[PDB]
């Protein structure tokens, strides 16, 4: 097929747009990253480097000296475990407590049963998962004058599916955050569905292994 | 007397450098060296050490699943973890584990939660404990 | 008629929220490496620092060779930093300059979206040591309350214009204007200057 040569096409183009976005992101976490723990990493070579060299004319300053290296390379892994865990995101199991706070804050009862919560997940996924969830819930919160919200997260097959339904009213028109979630959903090659009848109720997908 | 510790760590230069920095102690000793999981299993349930020093991302088997599998064994396990991942600290403490540092914790802190370990206390890093 | 502008931002705003996932992804990649890499080696350092220090009376001549493993892995670990890209060493100039001009109250007028990413390195470090210097003379000299910096590939070179709003001093060997020109032409490229309007240097490097 000829279909398969232009598949191909769509796929190198988006490839060449996707590298320029990371080109961008690998040079603003390599230049910040520099910025923090550059001297950092220099000062443990140089201190390194004379501890060695006063061993033995000197054995009580290689001795402080190590002393110096030993708290820069401690606190220096002190702060990746810090950048480490930003760069991560929200967890879902993070996000899930901020919706029980938001719901009972605003006087809507939150009903949620753990069940076949998932057990593996691409942090990338998690992330766009707490995204949806948190703004579903800001709609339910603003919107819906519901009473009740239903929240059921499930691993579904190779989906993880996430429900978020609410006793109030639709206010919006027969067909911003709903194409929000809908977008960041579908470029995860997953799905956004939604019901209006009894309330609204959102169904969401990503693949998950 | 002297506590016996196997030590199973996939990294070969911090694997060395921990036993190096173990055998220094008066009355430790460090009766053998892994790079896996199994390595740790195997050893444990046939040489029966004091102590098992665990690394939980190995090849293989974890640290955490090797810990789960000696559970009954009357070793006792320390794990050794560079950073705070979550749902590794319930683990650690399902699977039974005495002790959960981290590797860069001083030498000396860890000769002590050997020590404290042989005498029945549960050592656990605070920065480890998923709460701050 | 206007709803072309309301649909083109409407567009514009999909394609910047796809982009933030995509930011967010490389994100996710880049920890995971950091916590590979980085992590492991900053904690054999600690101990191996650790028994170093343990070492220095008992067996000097391990503890010398465990701080030369300490001094590499550092070494290669600020080095593997540097590796997360590999370059520009103009968008570092433009850094500097922009700090100078705002600690010298004046205004700094430039684009950073339109500078050229493909430029030979050392060309490129021509123009940055130029760019430096056209600055340092805005500071120095003008008493300008504005600074403009444009940066254009045309046709087969990278131009680089400095202009400001105060007044030209000059009426030599070894100082900027001169030796900006020698090296750019050394290079095969040309500095020109206009003084009219306060001061304008156009500067072009091949490319
Ligand atoms: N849970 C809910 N209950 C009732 N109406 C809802 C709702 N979620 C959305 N709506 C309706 O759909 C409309 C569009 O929703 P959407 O989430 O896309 O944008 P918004 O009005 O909340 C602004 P933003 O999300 O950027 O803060 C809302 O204005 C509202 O009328
Ligand atoms: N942007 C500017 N605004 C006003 N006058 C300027 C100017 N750039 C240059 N001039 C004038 O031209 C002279 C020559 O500049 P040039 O860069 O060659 O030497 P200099 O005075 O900056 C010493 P050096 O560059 O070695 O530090 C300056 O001393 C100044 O009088
Ligand atoms: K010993
Ligand atoms: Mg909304
Ligand atoms: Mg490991
Ligand atoms: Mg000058």
């Amino acid at each position: 097929k000829e279909r398969e040569r232009l598949e191909e096409k769509l796929e190198d183009a988006n490839e060449r747009i996707a590298e320029l976005v990371k080109l961008e992101e690998r040079q603003r976490i390599a230049r910040d990253l520099e910025d923090t723990l550059g001297q950092k990493l220099s000062l443990i070579g140089l201190k390194s480097d004379l501890a060695r060299k006063l061993i033995y004319k000197d054995p009580e300053q290689a001795a402080r000296e190590l002393k110096s290296v030993q708290q820069t390379a401690r606190t220096s892994l002190n702060e990746v475990r810090k950048i480490v865990s930003s760069m991560k995101g929200i967890r879902l199991k993070d996000e899930l407590i901020n919706i029980k706070q938001i719901l009972e804050a605003a006087d809507i009862m939150f009903i949620y049963e753990e069940e076949k919560w998932p057990e593996n997940i691409s942090l990338l996924n998690e992330n766009i998962l707490s995204m949806c969830l948190k703004e579903a819930v800001t709609n339910v919160v603003k919107h819906s004058q519901a009473k009740t919200c239903r929240v059921d997260i499930q691993q579904l097959w190779k989906e993880v599916v996430i429900t978020v339904s609410d006793d109030g009213t639709f206010k919006g028109e027969e067909n911003h955050g709903l194409l929000g979630m809908r977008e960041r959903l579908e470029f995860a090659n997953g799905s956004l569905h939604i019901d209006t009848e009894n309330g609204t109720k959102l169904t969401m997908a990503i693949p998950n292994n | 007397s002297m506590i016996s510790i196997f030590i199973a760590e996939d990294q070969q230069m911090l694997l060395g450098a921990l036993g190096s920095l173990l055998n220094l102690e008066d009355d430790m000793e460090v009766v053998g060296k892994g790079t896996t999981g199994q390595d740790a299993v195997d050893f444990v349930k046939k040489r029966q050490p004091d102590v098992c020093i665990m690394d939980i991302e190995m090849p293989g088997k974890t640290g955490l699943e090797a810990a789960e599998e000696l559970k009954d064994t009357g070793c006792k396990i320390i794990i050794l973890t560079t950073f705070a991942r979550p749902g590794y600290f319930q683990r650690a403490i399902k699977a039974g584990v005495k002790g959960y540092l981290l590797k860069d914790s001083p030498s000396e802190e860890l000769a002590n939660a050997i020590r404290s370990v042989m005498n029945g206390k549960r050592i656990y890093a605070p920065e480890l404990m998923e709460d701050l």
